[PDB]
RNA sequence: AUACAUUUUUUGGCACGGACGGGAAGAGGAGACGUCGCGACCCUCGGAGUCGUUCUUGACUUGGUCGCUUGAUGUUUCUUCUUCCCGUUC
């Protein structure tokens, strides 16, 4: 599992986690909440591990909706 | 506890004016005196009163409403 | 007495079955529960004004047949025997 | 070139016409007939139901076989019992449901 | 077979959500096996009561949503 | 290792994060999934061509990641890191489409990639992860 | 003292009208049982207080009914 | 070269391939039409044989 | 004898079987209903050889003479 | 799908489900009922212009409402 | 018995969400369930509207929704 | 290897060159009442966690508003033609 913040929080819900899960697909098979707290960020759950370490290195500062994405994990 | 037959049965024994409604019909009520007791919700009552509820009085006869379309009973 | 068991009689029928909600069920029955659950193969649904749609098992409740379309060929008084 | 030529002939009524569903007593009157306006018409507007007709005629006659053999099917069907009945239903539904090369063939 | 544990809304003013869109209140006074409700009188939601106590049939209830906690 | 019938009935099968099938040189003999999925994961394998699919009115999300797509012959496309490399290539997209992403494709690297696509394909309303706006 | 099942015994050969889950009847009631189905004699189909037609011999299914009335 | 052919695409199962035709359709159909029931399967094919002369 | 249904339909038919729940086999079956969508009138009726029903959809059965 | 004979038989099938409110519930049956309920493993329900979505997760489904069933795909 | 009611049963204490014949959803503890699906629930919103411990009669409900946890053990 | 139908399920309260589609313009589809979305001058600002007992379990807590500058959708009353473009079919 990979732990991404600093996105943008405008985005609904079921949309960011879609295209979390569009996105992230690229790198192997493929947990996020508006609260306060966890506002603008999301937990994504790989799988395979490889997968996971090759989207945190690849991905990492992605412009996503604007903003450049932190990982990890 | 007060069980829903007993209650039927005191007001059978009462003989009190009885206001029910209709299962799944809203704009008519009616209005009569319990004369009968089944083992389901089902009576027969005397003097009953057909009534258009307001979103007047209509005449009406002796009847059995059959339970299954009860709603509501009071006496 | 019971026309469960001529249901149940009643198997690899390709039989057509219209329901409450009026949607023509062309399929054959291969089992029929006691309770009226039919359960269909080679199962095509149309609607009663609008295009078809096919599929290949279906099994529909019993509440919902209001009517099965029997076969044309069937001998009845045969299958009334207990 | 035959059916609509005058292909049915009766000795007694003449020449019979699909589309106009009369007699004619002569191959004259029959002739001048194929103009008339009535004549005109149905062959308009009956055409395509004629010729359905025929060929429904022509094809049942080249599966005169099939279709015997189809009548004695139900006839058969007809006389069996409840057990006979669904055992027969069997068979027709293994055959179609059967390899056209079975692992056991010569 | 089993009966409808109400006795927490025992002796409680209840929202009787019942058949067609309507609603009842009052107070719990009993039921059986069935889920007839046997109330103490009240309101058909502006608002206006009929009968001193009330007896609703079992089918019809929707929902009773505790009006006390 | 043709995409077989055989392939696909022993491909794990699950409820994503939607049916999905998890999944190659050509696509073909998709017959055999009999309809049945809402996404297909075509991720990391060597296709060439997005084309060969049979009718599939389940469809809906195509995850194409890593492959080698450089032709184009459902609501949901991504096809990151493939080798579409002429705008011209995309046309046929506007033939279907919501959700589209062609990134780390050359294509992208040509002037005007975004606007073309926009113009090109209108039905899409998030191109890129990026939201297509009025202006 | 009078309970429903009776009073429907009491009520056979006798003139009895139903409504519907609407139509309103009119017939001579032959017999009941149980379940509260019907057959009647001399049926007149009362749409909302209008005999449209006057059928005869018919029976009644228990749960389209409503209630009872002579 | 013909590795996706398939009869029962082409053929019903009542038809078996050629071996019947399946009519019981028609005579529904036929039922309908004469807006009766006086006729059968059988009388149906026996009206069908007029289709021979 | 004909049959009045849930459903607007008057079925005319010939009875077979019946039990508790007044299920029917019919054979000779003539149904009776409107397809109408408004305002339009049409009345439309079909011929079946062979029909089972079930006994929800009856509401009030008939003998005409 | 396969040609079986009853729902029993058929357990664990990603499952195409129709409800009397003409809802469409899609998910693998994990158990049944003597009334038809059904549990269901991943359960989404599609709504219907175009077809609306939710996805719902573990799901107990009542007989009454349920029309009728068809097979989605295979097991796994 | 039906192992669906099972499930629910199981369930009690979780947070379920439960749509009516009405279609009207809520969301809550489950306080107490029966054969009949006679359903309590505490702390319960309903599409919306919050409310404190909603009774529900299964006749008119028309499907539950469990947590994935119970997935995994140990009714099945 | 040799079993039944009268309130919680299934006896239901159900029902009323030629076509096609989309979009735009010009002439002689429009009004409620709701329910979920594109933007923002705004608002707002950040299965898990703890304990008792024992080598692994039992208890207790946990987007709203305005526009649309032609967003999407049911109920419910009343009363289309022509032209251009893009796609399917023959």
């Amino acid at each position: 599992t990979l732990y991404v913040s600093q996105l943008n929080e405008k985005i609904n819900m079921q949309r960011l986690r879609v295209n979390l899960f569009l996105l992230f697909a690229t790198f192997g098979e493929v947990v996020s909440m508006n609260f306060k707290k966890q506002r603008g960020q999301a937990f994504i759950t790989m799988r395979t591990i490889d997968q996971a370490s090759l989207a945190q290195i690849s991905l990492n500062g992605e412009r996503f909706f604007g903003k450049p994405l932190k990982v990890e994990f | 506890m007060v069980p829903p037959i007993n209650c039927i049965f005191n007001f059978l024994q009462q003989q009190t004016p009885v206001t029910i409604w209709l299962f799944e019909q809203i704009g008519i009520r009616i209005k009569g005196k319990i004369v009968g007791f089944d083992e389901f919700m089902n009576v027969v009552i005397d003097e009953a009163v057909e009534i258009p509820v307001n979103s007047k009085g209509t005449p009406l006869g002796k009847i059995l409403l059959k339970g299954d379309n009860i709603t509501l009973i009071t006496s | 007495m019971k026309l469960v068991n001529f249901l149940k009689k009643l198997r690899n029928e390709q039989v057509t079955i219209e329901l409450k909600n009026g949607t023509t069920v062309w399929g054959t029955l291969q089992s029929v529960s006691p309770q009226m659950n039919a359960i269909l193969t080679d199962v095509k649904l149309t609607l009663p004004s609008d295009n078809i749609a096919s599929l290949q098992y279906i099994n529909i409740r019993g509440n919902t047949i209001r009517q099965i379309i029997l076969p044309d060929s069937l001998n009845l008084d045969s299958l009334l025997v207990d | 070139h035959s059916y609509c030529r005058g292909s049915l002939r009766s000795e007694a009524k003449g020449i019979y016409c699909p589309f106009c569903s009369r007699w004619f007593k002569t191959s004259s009157v029959f002739e001048s007939h194929l103009v008339g306006k009535i004549h005109k018409k149905n062959e308009s507007k009956r055409r395509n139901f004629v010729y359905s007709e025929y060929k429904l005629h022509r094809y049942l006659k080249y599966l005169n076989d099939e279709f015997s053999r189809t009548r004695s099917f139900v006839e058969r069907k007809l006389a069996f019992t409840a057990n006979e009945r669904m055992a027969e239903m069997d068979i027709l539904t293994q055959k179609y449901e059967a390899p056209a090369y079975d692992s056991t063939e010569k | 077979v089993s009966t409808p544990e109400l006795k927490k809304y025992m002796d409680k003013k209840i929202l009787l959500n019942i058949n067609g869109s309507r609603k009842v209140a009052g107070i719990l006074r009993g039921y059986d096996i069935f889920l007839n409700v046997v109330l103490d009188d009240a309101m058909e939601i502006n608002n206006h009561q009929l009968g001193l106590q009330t007896v609703i049939r079992g089918n019809s209830i929707i929902s009773l949503e505790a009006l006390d906690a | 290792m043709k995409f077989t019938p055989s392939i696909v009935i022993d491909a794990p099968q699950y409820y994503v994060d939607d049916l999905q099938l998890e999944t190659e040189s050509m696509p073909s003999s998709l017959k055999h999934l009999t309809k049945p999925t809402h996404i297909l994961d075509l991720t990391n394998n060597d296709l060439i061509m997005i084309p060969d699919l049979s009718r599939r009115d389940d469809i809906h999300t195509l995850l194409l990641g890593r492959n080698n797509i450089v032709e184009v012959d459902v609501q949901n496309l991504t096809l990151s890191n493939n080798s579409i490399r002429r705008f011209e290539d995309l046309q046929r997209l506007r033939r279907a489409l919501k959700n589209l992403t062609l990134i780390g494709n050359q294509v992208c690297h040509l002037a005007n990639y975004r606007e073309h696509v926009l113009r090109l394909v209108p039905h899409l309303e998030t191109l890129d992860f990026q939201n297509v706006t009025a202006e | 003292p009078v309970n429903p099942k009776p009073f429907l015994k009491g009520l056979v050969n006798h003139r009895v009208g139903v409504k519907l889950k609407s139509t309103e009847y009119r017939g001579t009631l032959v017999s009941t049982d149980n379940y509260f189905n019907l057959q009647l004699n001399e049926a007149e189909e009362f749409v909302a207080g209008v005999s449209h037609g006057t059928l005869g011999e018919i029976f009644i299914r228990c749960n389209n009914v409503l209630y009872i009335r002579e | 070269r013909a590795r996706d052919l398939d009869l029962n695409e082409i053929f019903t199962r009542d038809e078996q391939y050629g071996e019947y035709m399946e009519l019981e359709q028609f005579h529904s159909l036929w039922l309908n039409v004469i807006k009766r029931g006086d006729c059968s399967l059988l009388q149906f094919l026996d009206i069908l044989e007029l289709f021979l002369d | 004898v004909i049959i009045s249904l849930r459903n607007n339909h008057k079925i005319i038919a010939r009875v077979k079987a019946f039990d508790r729940h007044c299920n029917m086999v019919l054979e000779n079956v003539k149904e009776l209903w409107t397809e109408k969508k408004g305002k339009n009138v049409i009345n439309r009726e079909r011929f079946i050889s062979k029909l089972f029903l079930r006994g929800d959809s009856v509401i009030v059965v008939l003998k005409t003479p | 799908v396969a040609h079986s004979s009853r729902l029993a038989n058929l357990i664990d099938y990603k499952l195409r489900v129709l409800t009397q409110d003409g809802r469409v519930y899609i998910g693998q049956l994990m158990a049944f009922d003597k009334h038809m309920n059904l549990v269901l493993n991943e359960c989404i329900e599609e709504r219907v212009i175009k077809v609306e979505k939710r996805v719902l997760g573990l799901t107990i489904l009542r007989g009454e409402q349920i029309l009728s069933t068809v097979v989605e795909d295979k097991p796994l | 018995n039906g192992i669906p009611v099972k499930l629910l049963n199981e369930a009690q204490g979780h947070i379920v969400s439960l749509e009516l014949t009405t279609g009207a959803t809520y969301r809550g503890k489950l306080v107490e369930s029966e054969d009949s699906m006679n359903v309590q629930l505490r702390d319960v919103i309903a599409t919306v509207t919050h409310m404190d411990q909603i009774f529900v009669r299964g006749s008119q409900i028309k499907f539950i929704v469990v947590p994935d946890l119970l997935k995994n053990a140990p009714l099945f």
